DNA sequence: TTTCGTGCCAATTTC
DNA sequence: ATTGGCACGAAA
């Protein structure tokens, strides 16, 4: 089953593994995020609802009134996307929010509702996302890039001995909220716990506990297990737990039941512990020195004296033991602090801790956060409460709470957004457990610890940022009591919200101009992940480990698509099948393997879930029922891969291309390329410029259609039907009767984009690919965009290539190109440039755009129309006038000289200047479009009226088509009734069409009225004036189109990392040729293959040769008229070739017309698909070569075009897919002799556009110093630079034929002297 | 004039940072003067004095004390110290380096026809770069009587200004520079040749000094103006003066790639080639036979060779003898100067042999014969590399027939050691080390088998016997000559890729047992990406 | 090349000779930098005689 | 930071043409005086007697000033 | 009291 | 980030 678009030209697929999951829609990451932001959520988890509920209700300090949020709504945009791009405005919708103000009474319990007033208010404009995932901010498309940031929660890390000279690991924990302040707990080389707040001065870790209303006994009970000493009238008879003595040496004699298990000088072993457990040894006799180090837990007070004998957390001595013995105490509580497992850290911290109450801790915290001011109990309490326990300043979001609970091994997922005492205590306990040796630190580069934040979430955050300022303004203005007269509309102002939204969507770090070289550039830009941006990393502070490939990237982040340079590893690309959780974690699909057979149910697993299973590889053999045939299956288990049994497999990969991205899946024979060259080719593939004619790859992977259709460059049928009208600029489809809505003329009108300018000054142009009367279905391609051929991506051209050295012209990546390639315009591109002329208002009257310029000649005004604007189609060069403008300079004073001048030459010439728009030097092209924008209230000129009539004609034509269809239907209804009533049909056929019946006449009148209203509305929109700027009267934009041809110095590339520069254009009779006299197009150097190890280009060349041979056979069969049976037999042989491939093409179901159309499309070579890691084998390539009567080795004998002598060895000749990159030597060449200089430094400016000079930096100065070229260096430093007098002396000397200089002093040194003197330092030259 | 105001469209005369700081200082000073005049209370004048102190501190050095004051867009204002210091300060931006006049830049292509002292300069660039010289030359010969006449003539680009330009650029060096200039060989002087197009043509032999390749590199060109600068360019910076490395004294004009491949191909012998065994009068007869298709470039023949040696006083004395050589070696002998022995070419010439030949020529004869010899070597290498027709195909990467058995035996040994581990005889780390050693031995065996199969071929003798000679495989020829490729890369092409390491550094125990001719699967490719990106990141960050 | 001047109403310390780590004023007067800053920014007094 | 760009005015163009014309020192001083007294519309704003006075040398007559003015009037633009 | 350990702060990072 | 120098506090 093939669609109409695919049935015209079927691409032969060499894939062998059946598809179980279809490639998803490639732009879901943008559309889903923005829809979550915009759609109204009844519960309010995401979007504008959450932002509104997180601020409202807003109440005054006195509590007399509050503002309550009800609902919100988005209005219809004034203009659509195309109108916004034409005018240069934002595509946005107005936000109307229903607020409600309530008034409460006094001298009543709680608040009595005196009055409630509800009204909707205008909150500003929200930019809208288009159908292709972009934003039109100022007439230009923009993309907001998703961000890979650190997830909220608690993370445990360490330093691997790098901080300390002794190489001791110091563990730490950090709590990071979504909104709030960080909380750090860290260890010391002395093993003391410390707490840090907001990355500020270190504090002991017991300060926070004391501020949380904890006493010393409670802290010791929390962090230690009590040991009970009972004074059984004989030397402190002891109860012993056998497990306590593990890895311990007895410093005394341990005996039980009259038997000495452990003697003096003997340690305790595991067998001894087992014996003690078996015998249930409890009673133990210990000496008085066994307490010489034991630390008391609680406080003991003598009953009689009533004084405090000792404080908590202090080791006891002999005197203290005697005092407690004589005081009649029979219970002692101690802490078990063995140095092996239960290290004494909290006790040491308490020893370090000076504070012993709750207020001193608050004072210390207040002084740490806000030093240099007196402490107050109320202020300190408020600060501590607001730090971590205020829902308005601290938020541990749902993902943050989930991660917190998962790290603490809790059960519940839901929870509160603020910290509590239990959370901090558990974090401390887990850190101490990690210190003791039971626990692991977290891997921060693990993709389970990193989150994806998209455009909707960032927009919500910025909206809340504006909304809190709005709340502050409301609370400031709500103190005044005037509740009987004010209204919510005048109470709130939308300026902060609109400003925040504008600054997010226009000048953010992750908001960028869309890359529009080709559809692949746009797809890659919209699927891009960045670690930079606000709240991310810095490319200087990043490091090596964050830039590395992690195992968890498998199936989620492409490992071979990242820029090379400072941003390597920081900008990533999404994989083909990757998704995100509801928490923003990347996940990938897998097939579930049950009872040893691979099923077809798909589960999306994240990085945390993935590592708990054994997942089989994609390149794993199966059977007719789905059983592994290899006894040792290669699988990934715990971030590592190894061989596993057939019954230990849990999941399997869905595809062999789920690990690469969209750009890397378009490289054929990727598995034969080195990874560095694969990265280079993936980067180079998305900077190719579209040419005049599109050429399908002829060797592909099968992903071209997905890229072409999921991009918005093509015209895709919304409904099925028949092509009623087809034209170079519009398509009209007559929709089928079963897809039409009631009471509707069913037609779809598609207006094609014709020769418009992209963000890269290239051409965007759509061409129809359907014919008149042919059937179409939903989803079919109607028109091809740039770099698209019949619905497939086509980035380059197919070139006949030979790999051999040719006289040094392909030395070091150089490329030798034939003259026929230039003659056939195969790499010719169109570039469009825009120029603007702005007419403003001055004090001496306004500037006038006109053709009556006095000072210029009659020839220079030949290209201007009556309105002073250049004609459409005019060929212009540098210096020509495009828009004629004059600036007033009139003044009342008139000397006799001015009177004579005006009398002789006329008054128009005087009191006016010439500020016309001219073509910049070195610029040429053809005027293809002129746009005029006029301020409202200003008289329109003739050109603007002509443009308006042009715009009105198209809308009139569309409305006329719809009205014509509707009136034809209505008259068909009228005629049937008229005949049924009984009339003569001939009189109806003779009379004109003016002609129950009254009801249909009323319907006719209503239809006419409705279409007149539509036309009037469209005319009113078209004739609407512009709002340009303060003081701007008129704007005129001119578009120039030029064609660039291929030439030496232009950069060419393939898809396998092979790039080069054209060195020579070789005439046709100089190129190598084969036995039939066919020359090659391009000669490439073979020496570039073995060192780079990009073997995929040789295989691609051989397969392209085979495909072109099949196409040659088809073309030869077409030229001599052959019966359709022969053609379909040969094409069936071609499609059936392969080794158990998954594609079945049956031409018996094809009609003769369809077969002939396919054969006509296949006469330039049969396209072939080789999926990545599932491509063709060399045996299949050789079979296809044998089918087309070509040498199996892929090498033929060539002859020298200059001598006719055969080369001594066979040469690899075939077809490659070449790309023209946007690095044109036309933009690179620049020279300067003299020009303009800076005002301050008096040095030449920089840049080709400024006609600037080349910088002679410090390294060049060092190179000249190492040569000894003192005069060349002094000439560089003064005469070619900021030395003003020598500059003019040298020019005069050179013109006179005297090559000598007088150096002088540079100006920048004088500037430096003045700047140093401005600092109050006396610096001067002496002698 | 050192702190100017910025005029923009619409009449907005915006102020700079220094003017703002000066305005703040002046406002505070005026308010303080008025307050001191009016005898204000001390509590107010103290605050005003503190604010004046802060304003002066912000003017002199903004941000050194306290918090830096910001402008309209939340960015701190630039003070005098910020102008003095830093990478964007006066010293490093305007005094230690600066932009200059009479300079241009563009993309570089290759000129294989050029001599070592010549460059290819576009004439559109040269017309702009040499404009005052053209004005002077136009006025000197009466074509233009004033400066505006010459200016208009050059603007119109008349047919005579091109003759004037070719006259004025005749012997006038230009300096070519490629960034970064890591050493003094990054700037060199060349004599221009006016060419059509927009790209600069660079001599191949100087590409190593610049560290340049023809895939997008750009170069800048500067014009010396005074006589001293021109003579310094000719006598110090000229390419023909820079043939030894100042760092270590090694040569820097080493031929590479296509030249090495061509010279290696022509100076090789085949066992049974066309025209073998005939006796020739000299190299000219050898070339005459080769061009006629009567003898092969590799046929082993006897040639009468005359060689000159420098006497004790220093005179060249000639000795003539019959030598056993090949046709290609005799043909190449016509390029060597007269002071060298014939044994320097009677061998297969790799990269090292060609460098040795150049060094011997420089040591025995001097500088001018050496540069002439280098140009002739480059020309001959290019010509015969073109004539050879050397290509690369899929059949060149020959997989050894014994690789599968080696892999199976290694897998069996690994299974045996794993079973021994599961039996409790061995520990974990020692088993890991044993597995690593097993795979290393297997990789070494595969590499040895691949190289043994690749490096030899079988040929038919004159009688009809079988001999073994050095292989004419294209990949083997490229690797053996030193033109391109090493043993490790050929091993990756035709043998197993071997063991891979994690980003931390630990070796993954199971290796990639596939080469690039039969591609890797998904897991092996993902494993290789680790080392690929580690190397790329190190290169980017060092 | 022509400079102007401003007559300050009250003396002001140069920040280069105060905030550079080997403080010239602090070393010359043999006083800590904190006390000098406190006096300069009108936060404490210092006895002159 | 902002610095700006130098612009070439009518007087700058006239002085550039004066520098590249074979004048003597006295003729060059007279030409500098003449170019100084030229307004934006290209007309001489002072009589030749004022220029002769501004020269400051008493051995120069009005004929030399007239000849230098005639030479300058043929610069670009003519007139 | 004098000497040594320890925290704070400034300056550096391509073209 | 890293490194070096200066203040501050604690050791014998
Ligand atoms: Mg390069």
């Amino acid at each position: 089953v093939y669609s109409y678009t695919e049935k015209k030209r079927i691409r032969k697929d060499f894939g062998k593994r059946p598809q179980v999951l279809d490639v998803p829609y490639l732009l879901s990451i943008q559309l889903d995020s923005f829809q979550k932001f915009i759609e109204q959520d009844p519960e309010g988890q995401y979007g504008l609802e959450a932002a509104f509920r997180s601020v409202f209700p807003i109440q005054s300090y006195s509590g007399n009134s509050e503002l309550q949020y009800v609902s919100y709504r988005l209005g219809e945009p004034v203009f659509d996307v195309q109108e916004c791009q034409i005018r240069g405005v934002t595509y946005s919708a107005p936000l109307r929010v229903k607020l409600r103000l309530v008034i409460y009474e006094r001298e009543a319990p709680e608040g009595t509702v005196k009055d409630i007033k509800e009204q909707e208010v205008y909150m500003g404009e929200i930019p809208l996302m288009t159908d292709n995932g972009t934003f039109v901010i100022n007439g230009t498309e923009r993309v907001i890039v998703s961000q890979l940031h650190r997830s909220p929660g608690v993370f445990f890390d360490s330093d691997k001995g790098k901080t300390h000279s002794s190489g001791k690991v110091l563990y730490n924990a950090r709590i990071i909220p979504y909104r709030g302040s960080w909380l750090d707990f860290e260890f010391d080389p002395k093993d003391n716990l410390f707490v840090r707040i907001d990355r500020r001065r270190k504090l002991p870790a017991t300060i926070i506990l004391r501020a949380l209303n904890y006493t010393t006994e409670q802290i010791l009970d929390l962090f230690f297990e009590k040991v009970i000493f009972e004074i059984r009238d004989n030397k402190l008879q002891m109860e012993l737990v056998p497990e306590r003595l593990r890895g311990e040496t007895a410093s005394f004699d341990i005996e039980a039941n009259g038997k000495v298990y452990v003697e003096k000088g003997r340690r305790i072993t595991a067998r001894h512990i087992r014996q003690l457990e078996k015998d249930d040894v409890k009673l133990i006799e210990v000496p008085v020195e066994y307490i010489a180090g034991k630390v008391v837990a609680k406080d003991y007070i003598d009953e009689s004296t009533g004084e405090l004998i000792c404080a908590a957390n202090m080791e006891l001595s002999l005197d203290l033991l005697a005092k407690l013995s004589q005081s009649g105490h029979k219970r002692i509580e101690t802490l078990f602090t063995n140095d092996l497992d239960h290290g004494p850290y909290i006790s040491e911290t308490l020893r370090v801790d000076p504070t012993n109450d709750r207020l001193s801790a608050l004072v210390e915290i207040y002084r740490m956060m806000r030093p240099g001011e007196p402490p107050t109990r109320e202020a300190a309490e408020s600060l501590f409460e607001n730090l971590f326990f205020s829902e308005d300043r601290y938020d541990l979001s749902a993902v943050g709470r989930m991660k917190f609970n998962r790290s603490l091994l809790r059960e519940e997922i839901e929870g509160s957004g603020i910290l509590s005492k239990d959370d901090i205590i558990d974090v401390m306990k887990k850190l101490i457990d990690i210190r003791n040796g039971k626990g692991e630190v977290d891997d921060i580069d693990h993709l389970g610890n990193r989150r994806i934040r998209s455009v909707g979430e960032m927009a919500e955050n910025q909206f809340r940022v504006g909304l809190v300022r709005v709340e502050r303004a409301v609370k400031e203005r709500l103190s005044l009591g005037d509740l009987d007269t004010l209204m919510p509309q005048d109470m709130i102002n939308a300026k902060p919200i609109s400003a925040a939204v504008k600054e997010f969507f226009g000048s953010s770090q992750l908001s960028q101009f869309m890359d529009q070289n080709n559809p692949l550039s746009e797809i890659t830009h919209k699927r891009r992940i960045s670690a930079l941006g606000p709240g991310g990393l810095t490319r200087e502070r990043a490091g090596f480990e964050v830039r590395d490939v992690h195992p968890t990237h498998y199936g989620r982040v492409c490992p071979i698509e990242t820029p090379e340079g400072p941003n390597i590893g920081l900008i990533n690309s999404l994989s083909v099948y990757a998704q995100t959780n509801e928490y923003g974690f990347l996940e990938t699909p897998y097939r579930k393997v049950t009872d040893g057979v691979v099923t077809d149910e798909i589960h999306y697993l994240s990085a945390i879930e993935e590592g708990n299973y054994v997942i089989a590889q994609a390149n794993s053999n199966l059977d007719e029922e789905g059983h592994f045939v290899e006894d040792l299956v290669t699988c990934r288990s715990k971030g590592e891969s190894s061989l596993f049994s057939r019954d230990q497999v849990d999941y399997m990969d869905v595809s062999t291309q789920q690990v690469v991205s969209v750009g890397a899946s378009l490289i054929p024979f990727l598995e034969h390329d080195d990874a560095n060259r694969a990265l280079m080719g993936a980067n180079m593939q998305r900077q190719a410029v579209p040419t005049l004619r599109a050429d399908k790859p002829l060797v592909g992977t099968g992903m071209e259609r997905a890229v072409a259709v999921d991009s918005g460059v093509t015209a895709v049928a919304k409904r099925g039907g028949v092509v009623q009208y087809v034209d170079a600029s519009r398509i009209v489809i007559k929709v089928n009767e079963d897809e039409m809505y009631p009471g509707e003329a069913g037609i779809d009108i598609y207006n094609l984009t014709k020769y418009t300018r992209s963000n890269q000054n290239t051409c965007i142009n759509q061409m129809p690919c359907v014919s008149l009367g042919e059937p179409v279905e939903r989803g079919d391609v109607l028109a091809d965009g740039p770099s698209t051929d019949l619905g497939e991506l086509a980035l380059g051209q197919n070139m006949r290539v030979a790999f051999m050295p040719w006289n040094g012209y392909n030395f070091e990546d150089s490329i030798l190109v034939s003259e026929r390639v230039v003659q056939e315009d195969r790499f010719t591109t169109i570039h469009i440039q825009e120029l603007a002329c702005v007419s403003r208002d001055t004090k001496l009257g306004p500037e006038e755009i006109t053709a009556d310029i006095p000072n210029v000649g009659e020839a220079a005004l030949s290209k201007l129309d009556e309105s002073g604007i250049v004609y459409i189609g005019a060929e212009v060069t540098g210096g020509d006038i495009l828009v004629g403008k004059v600036t007033p300079k009139g003044e009342t004073q008139l000397t006799p000289e001015e009177k004579l001048l005006r009398a002789i030459f006329g008054e128009k010439a005087s009191d006016v200047k010439d500020s016309s728009l001219r073509v910049p030097n070195g610029v040429s092209g053809t005027v293809i479009d002129v746009q005029v924008f006029t301020r409202d209230g200003v008289e329109k000129d003739k050109r603007a009226l002509e443009i308006e009539e042009m715009q009105l004609k198209q809308a009139k034509k569309d409305l006329s088509e719809e009205l014509q269809i509707l009136e034809a239907g209505l008259f068909s209804r009228i005629r049937a009734v008229l005949v049924a009533g009984g009339v003569e049909a001939e009189k109806l056929d003779k009379l004109p069409r003016d002609r129950q019946l009254e009801q249909l006449a009323e319907q006719y009148d209503e239809l006419k009225h409705e279409f007149e209203k539509k036309l009037e509305a469209k005319r009113r929109k078209i004739t609407q004036g512009d709002d340009l700027a303060p003081g701007v009267l008129k704007i005129v934009k001119v578009y120039l189109a030029v064609k660039r041809r291929i030439q030496p110095g232009d950069k060419m590339a393939g898809r396998h990392g092979n790039k080069g520069v054209i060195s020579k254009i070789n005439p046709i009779e100089d190129m190598p040729y084969d036995e039939n006299g066919t020359p090659v197009d391009i000669v490439l150097n073979p020496l570039g293959v073995p060192s780079r190890m990009n073997i995929g280009q040789i295989l691609e060349t051989h397969l392209g040769m085979a495909a072109k041979g099949i196409g040659d056979k088809i073309n030869a069969m077409l030229k001599q008229q052959q019966e359709v049976a022969k053609l379909r037999e040969f094409i069936q042989r071609a499609y059936d070739l392969g080794a158990d491939v998954r594609q079945k093409v049956d031409l018996s179901t094809f009609s003769d017309e369809e077969v002939m159309r396919l054969a006509e499309n296949l006469r330039k070579g049969m396209p072939i698909a080789t999926p990545v890691f599932d491509g063709a084998k060399e045996a299949e390539i050789k079979e296809l070569l044998k089918l087309g009567d070509l040498p199996t080795s892929g090498q033929i004998r060539l002859y020298d075009g200059r001598t006719g002598e055969q080369f001594e060895r066979p040469v690899t000749v075939g077809y490659m897919y070449m790309l023209k990159l946007n690095h044109l030597v036309d933009d690179k060449m620049h020279a300067r002799s003299t020009g303009s200089y800076s005002l301050v430094t008096q040095q030449p400016l920089g840049g080709k556009a400024q006609f600037g000079g080349q910088r002679f930096g410090e390294m060049e100065v060092w190179a000249l110093e190492a040569y000894g070229a003192a005069y060349t260096l002094q000439e560089m430093l003064t005469v070619k630079s900021d030395d003003v007098n020598g500059r003019t002396k040298m020019y005069k000397n050179i013109v006179d034929g005297n090559h000598q200089m007088e150096p002088g002093m540079p100006e920048s040194f004088n500037v430096l002297l003045k700047e140093i003197r401005s600092l109050g330092i006396n610096i001067e030259l002496e002698d | 004039d050192l702190r100017p105001l910025v005029p923009l469209d619409g009449g907005r005369f915006a102020t700079s940072d220094l003017n703002d700081l000066y305005r703040r200082v002046i406002n505070r000073n005026n308010r303080l003067k008025r307050l001191l005049d009016l005898a204000a209370p001390d509590i107010i004048v103290r605050n005003e004095k503190r604010m004046l102190q802060e304003a002066v501190d912000a003017l002199l050095d903004n941000g050194r004390r306290g918090r830096a004051i910001t402008g309209s867009n939340k960015r701190p204002l630039k003070s005098l110290a910020d102008m003095i210091k830093g990478k964007q300060g006066r010293f490093r931006q305007n005094l230690l380096g600066k932009r200059v006049d009479y300079s241009g830049r563009s993309v570089i292509t290759v000129g294989p026809y050029l001599r070592l002292h010549q460059c290819g300069l576009p004439k559109k660039m040269a017309l702009e770069l040499f404009k005052p010289f053209i004005y002077g030359k136009l006025e000197l010969r009466g074509l233009a009587t004033t400066i505006k006449a010459a200016k208009k003539m050059v603007e119109r680009e008349e047919a005579v200004v091109w003759d004037i330009l070719d006259e004025v650029i005749r012997e006038h060096p230009v300096l070519l520079n490629r960034a970064p200039t890591l050493h003094r060989l990054g700037i060199q002087a060349f004599e221009p040749v006016l060419i059509e197009g927009k790209a600069i043509q660079l001599h191949p032999l100087v590409c190593a000094a610049y560290n340049a390749d023809f895939d997008g590199d750009q170069m800048a060109v500067h014009v010396p103006l005074t006589l001293e600068a021109q003579l310094e360019a000719r006598a110090l910076m000229m390419s023909t003066n820079n043939i030894l490395s100042p760092a270590n004294g090694e040569p820097i004009i080493v031929p590479s790639q296509d030249v090495v491949l061509g010279l290696y191909y022509m100076t090789r012998d085949c066992v049974n080639a066309k025209g073998e065994g005939m006796v020739l009068t000299g190299p000219k007869e050898a070339e005459r036979l080769y061009r006629s298709g009567l003898a092969s470039l590799h046929a082993r023949v006897k040639v009468r060779i005359t060689e000159y040696e420098k006497d004790a006083n220093g005179e060249l004395v000639a000795k003539t003898s019959l030598k056993d050589t090949t046709v290609g070696r005799a043909i190449l002998w016509m390029i060597v100067p007269k002071g060298l022995p014939y044994s320097i070419v009677n061998q297969a010439l790799g990269k090292k042999a060609i460098s040795k030949m150049l060094n011997t020529c420089y040591r025995i004869l001097g500088l001018k014969p050496t540069v002439i010899f280098a140009d002739q070597i480059m020309y001959t290498g290019f010509a015969y590399a073109a004539r050879s027709g050397a290509s690369v195909g899929i059949d060149d990467m020959v997989i050894p027939e014994k690789k599968h058995e080696i892999i199976s035996e290694a897998e069996a040994e690994v299974a045996e050691i794993q079973e021994q581990f599961q039996s409790g005889l061995v520990t974990a780390g020692e088993r890991y080390n044993k597995v690593i050693d097993i795979w290393a031995a297997a990789n070494d065996r595969v590499s040895k088998a691949m190289m043994d199969n690749l490096q030899t071929e079988t040929v038919i003798n004159r009688d009809g016997q079988e001999e073994k000679q050095v292989s004419f495989n294209s990949i083997y020829m490229m690797a053996d000559s030193g033109a391109r490729g090493s043993a490790a890369q050929i091993r990756q092409l035709a043998g197993m890729r071997g063991l891979m390491a994690k980003p931390d550094g630990s070796i993954i125990e199971t290796p990639i047992t596939a080469n690039f001719r039969e591609g890797l699967n998904v897991l092996q490719y993902f494993i290789s990406t680790h080392g690929a990106r580690k190397g790329l990141a190190d290169t980017a960050l060092k | 090349e022509r400079m102007g001047h401003i007559e300050l109403a009250s003396p002001t310390a140069h920040i280069w000779f105060l905030k550079s780590l080997p403080s010239r004023i602090g070393l010359l007067l043999d006083m800590p930098l904190r006390d000098i800053e406190r006096v300069l920014y009108f936060e404490s007094y210092v006895v002159i005689e | 930071v902002y610095q700006g760009e130098t612009t070439q005015t009518l007087q700058d163009y006239l002085m550039w043409q004066v520098e590249l014309t074979p004048f003597s020192d006295t003729d060059r001083a007279i030409a500098t005086s003449i170019v100084d007294a030229v307004d934006e519309t290209g007309y001489l704003t002072v009589p030749l007697e004022d220029i002769l006075e501004s020269i400051g040398d008493e051995e120069i007559d009005i004929d030399e000033v007239e000849a230098v003015l005639k030479r300058i009037q043929r610069f670009d633009p003519v007139g």
